[PDB]
């Protein structure tokens, strides 16, 4: 197993296939597109992963869709691997889950204007340093705490603070925000990485390929922190339905690709099921 | 006469008198001990002068208490009506008599 | 939007057409015109509007007569000089100015809040009221604007009234460094035009709005507002205005300031703390 | 009360009682004053957990003493003896309420 | 036809940062503007002690 | 540093297993200091021998 970074220092260390991967660059950013294609379907930048949390993620992520060729599902370019007031006692009592905690929390509680709520960015980039680099035990113990009552529910809904990052003014159109989502290099890579983990399957007992929960709860996790980023809809003891900020209103024609596409997140029993067997 | 360092305590946010309505529980660190063996010139010849009331009768400190030399950053929680609080300062790092 | 064909719910589009200016209109604009507008659905349809610029008259009532204390410290707020429509500017800016008429007794001043587009008299001057020479002084007030130099003036009497008391031996500058009731009301600081400070008292229901304090006015200063007179100088009102630190269980304001304090809350601004504690 | 900082004094050398033999004059140095407006939010949990007796029963301080931050180098002079002496960190040369 | 040096501010002074300052004394002219210039360095050196209570503003109260 | 509590405690350079305590004179800074030490004859000695700097725990007065 290759990742592009290391792909790209054997490449750069070779003449052929560092003229071919530049002559295909040129090409994308006939037949100077399928000679390159042909030769660097055996290159080490052929079928190179990323990893989650790993230095310049992004360079990784750049190469990796460079010499992708220009549609619902994609390729996830990574490794194939009261009870939420216990959860926060367990955080605070350790040191590093407490300072990014409050890292967060200080960033994303702090309002500007009387019209700007928060800052989104830097709010966003919070929530991303807070869920690369804390082990995930803490993580999916805050983020899913199973309750029994309203109160319990609120904690756990309000524990990724969404008045600052989930909710907006309006709910847009679903589709505009996957296109704003693959837009962007990292968005478009954790979606894909969503994609790639979280189907549902009608030949697995639990609706997940490789039976795996973990792949699964990492790949939600990992969207936390974006434009495409997750929650629940309300302060439900026992349901629990995730859903992004979005709607199907808006859609045309689309209609049904977008109620399709929000699926993924409403009514997911392979998510549900693992979500709930982790709570249990 | 133990020395002065560390002491750790896992204590509510109400009970702190802070006036946060919550009930979820935090480390606390303070200093606590004796200095005895830390006391120098400045220290006695300040003693012998309170002795000798030359002074111009004031608040003066002649016994070196130990103190947090630099605090915690920021520790953060949520009350009992879902509404977020930060407090800076709160537990002591590191303990020095001075 | 979601319309009912034959007892079913079928969705269609309800365009909105809005009309948007595009800069401040000065007051000097005195039209009227019919706008025409095409919508192409490509099916082409006219759409009008009648639009009507209206000027607006400047003038003010001709004379505020009014009163001051002698008691009174620097900066303290007296009365209010605006126009007849108050909160009906939003992109007009006017400015207020004085002219006194003897020139020799100045003791007033005049700032805008471009909130209200409105000016606050403010004690500029102690000397010069506790004078009994310049005890009924006549100024000028004007009032000016930026844009299109249409401007007014007005009347202002003002009258230096009652007696004069030397405050405590050991007072501070400002009313918040008092803690308790007493030593608050038997001692004066900056901000009052009564000369001393106010009291307000407030609730034991916990981290609230309602923290007991000394103000110099328990109008202007527990206000959740920091205007242009308190900004001045950064001695008269430190719990709506500071930029600094507070120790004790409470909530800062949105831009700055105390939003909600636990207990007695005084201030220390010469250091920017302050302290909250019943 | 007066807030903390340096005070200066003159006093001779057999007066601070060290055992030496000479009348020579030394300008003593010290730090003086209240701590009133250095009590942080440490200082309020530590009060509020002495007032709840939940500690160890050890000896804490929750009032924050005036002690000096650094302190001069040296002090030279000659006794009745004709016998010079040095004596390190005599006085004070900076004040703050810790 | 001499300039004499006053202590104008007590808060720079009192600062840890300004305490060796370099000015450029100008020796100007009125009549014909023939002008020069010179070095000024100076020291900010010793400690400082606070005042009694009950100080006045003059020396001459005393 | 008083009298009973060093001979009531044994340290660690004394063959008698229990400290020694000479006692001095009100005579200002002179060398007779009182103090205790494990030995009358070794430690306030006034030198450092091979034996006492083996570990620094002996004779610190020395
Ligand atoms: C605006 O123009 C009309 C035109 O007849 C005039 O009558 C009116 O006085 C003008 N407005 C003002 C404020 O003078
Ligand atoms: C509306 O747009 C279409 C598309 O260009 C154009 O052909 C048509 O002429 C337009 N309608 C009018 C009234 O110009
Ligand atoms: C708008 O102006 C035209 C001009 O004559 C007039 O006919 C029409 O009635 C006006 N609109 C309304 C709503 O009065
Ligand atoms: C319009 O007026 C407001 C009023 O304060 C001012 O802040 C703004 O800069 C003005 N903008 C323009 C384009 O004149
Ligand atoms: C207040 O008085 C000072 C000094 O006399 C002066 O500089 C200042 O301009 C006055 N304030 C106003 C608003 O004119
Ligand atoms: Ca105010
Ligand atoms: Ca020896």
């Amino acid at each position: 197993p290759v990742d592009c970074v290391r792909a790209n220092e054997l490449c750069a260390a070779e003449s052929n296939c560092s003229s071919r991967y530049r002559t295909l660059r040129q090409c994308l950013a006939n037949k100077e597109c399928q000679a390159a294609l042909e030769v660097l379907q055996e290159s080490p930048l052929y079928d190179c992963r990323c990893k989650r949390g790993m230095k310049k993620e992004l360079q990784c992520l750049q190469i990796y869709w460079s010499i992708h060729l220009g549609e619902f599902y994609e390729a996830s370019p990574y490794e194939p691997v009261n009870h939420c007031l216990d959860a926060a006692k367990a955080c605070n009592l350790n040191d590093n889950c407490k300072k990014l905690r409050s890292s967060y929390i200080s960033i994303c509680n702090r309002e500007i204007s009387p019209t700007e709520r928060c800052n989104r960015r830097k709010c966003h980039k919070a929530l991303r340093q807070f869920f690369d680099r804390v082990p995930s035990e803490y993580t999916y113990r805050m983020l899913f705490c199973s309750c029994q009552d309203q109160a319990c529910a609120e904690r756990r809904r309000q524990t990724i603070l969404p008045s600052c990052s989930y909710e907006d003014k309006e709910k847009p159109n679903c589709l505009d925000l996957r296109g704003v989502c693959r837009t962007d290099h990292l968005c478009r890579s954790r979606l894909a990485d969503f994609h790639a983990n979280c189907r549902a399957s009608y030949q697995t007992v639990t609706s997940c390929p490789a039976d795996n929960y973990q792949a699964c709860l990492g790949s939600y996790a990992g969207m936390i922190g974006f434009d495409m980023t997750p929650n629940y809809v309300d302060s439900s003891p026992t349901g629990i339905v995730v859903s992004p900020w979005c709607s199907c209103r808006g859609s045309g024609n689309m209609e049904e690709e977008c109620e399709k596409f929000l699926r993924d997140f409403t009514e997911n029993p392979c998510l549900r099921n693992a979500i709930q067997a982790f709570g249990n | 006469a133990r020395p002065c360092g560390l002491r750790e305590l896992e204590v509510r946010v109400s009970e702190l008198g802070l006036g946060y309505a919550s009930d979820e529980t935090v480390l606390f660190r303070y200093c606590a001990g004796a200095c005895e063996a830390a006391a120098r010139v400045y220290d006695l010849g300040l003693r012998r002068l309170r002795q000798r009331r030359r002074l111009r009768r004031e608040r003066v400190r002649a016994q070196p208490c130990c103190r947090p030399t630099a605090y915690e950053d920021e520790v953060s929680f949520l009350d009992a009506h879902s509404r977020y609080h930060t407090v800076h300062e709160l537990s002591a790092r590191e303990c020095a008599c001075v | 939007t979601s319309v009912q064909a034959n007892g079913s719910f079928v969705r269609a589009t309800v365009h909105d057409y809005r009309l948007v200016l595009n800069r401040n209109l000065s007051i000097s604009e005195n039209r009227t015109m019919q706008l025409a507008v095409l919508v192409n659905d490509s099916g082409v349809l006219l759409l009008h509007f009648n639009v009507s610029v209206l000027p607006v008259s400047l003038h003010l009532p001709s004379t505020y007569s009014l009163s001051v204390s002698r008691r009174a410290r620097r900066f303290a707020q007296i009365g209010k000089v605006c126009v007849e429509n108050c909160q009906a500017f939003s992109g007009i800016n006017v400015q207020y100015k004085l002219h006194s008429s003897g020139a020799n007794c100045s003791t007033l001043g005049v700032v805008t809040s471009a909130e209200d587009t409105s000016g606050i008299l403010f004690v500029n001057d102690t000397k010069a009221l506790r004078r009994p020479k310049c005890a009924e002084l006549h100024y000028m007030v004007v009032a000016t604007d930026q844009q299109t130099s249409r401007q007014a003036q007005a009347q202002l009497l003002v009258t230096v009234e009652g007696s004069y008391v030397a405050e405590e031996a050991g007072c501070p500058l400002s009313c918040a460094v008092s803690k308790r009731r007493l030593e608050c009301e038997e001692c004066g600081g900056l901000g009052s035009p009564t000369g001393r400070c106010e009291w307000r008292q407030g609730d034991g229901k916990g981290i609230t709005r309602n923290f007991s304090t000394c103000s110099p006015s328990t109008k202007t200063c527990p206000d959740g507002h920091c205007d242009v007179v308190e900004t001045q100088d950064i001695n008269i009102c430190p719990q709506d205005c500071l930029r600094g630190s507070i120790v004790g269980g409470h909530e800062p304001g949105e831009p700055r300031g105390i939003k909600a304090g636990y207990g007695t809350c005084n201030c220390f601004p010469e250091e920017e703390k302050c302290f909250c504690e019943p």
